[PDB]
């Protein structure tokens, strides 16, 4: 079982449509996403 | 003023402590009667109600 506190809120106030992430590259991972 | 939430406001002033008497109070708006007397039990570390 999962317990999820609440980190920070900022007040921005501002249109969001688009989502994506943003990883690492150098010179083996998995994620999800739950709507 | 915009749309956009408040992000500067002016200041707040702050009372003594008090406790025992039957006074009037207010906490981040929680305006009520009763007597502020202490507890025991634990809150979580975020929790303010």
């Amino acid at each position: 079982f999962s317990a999820l506190e609440p980190l920070v809120d900022l007040p921005i106030g501002i249109n969001i449509t688009r989502f994506q992430t943003l990883l690492a590259l150098h010179r083996a991972a998995a994620y999800y996403v739950g709507y | 003023l915009l749309h956009a939430p408040a992000t500067v406001c002016g200041p707040k002033k702050s009372t003594n402590l008090v406790k025992n008497k039957c006074v009037n109070f207010n906490f981040n708006g929680l305006t009520g009667t009763g007597v502020l007397t202490e507890s025991n039990k634990k809150f979580l570390p975020f929790q303010q109600f």
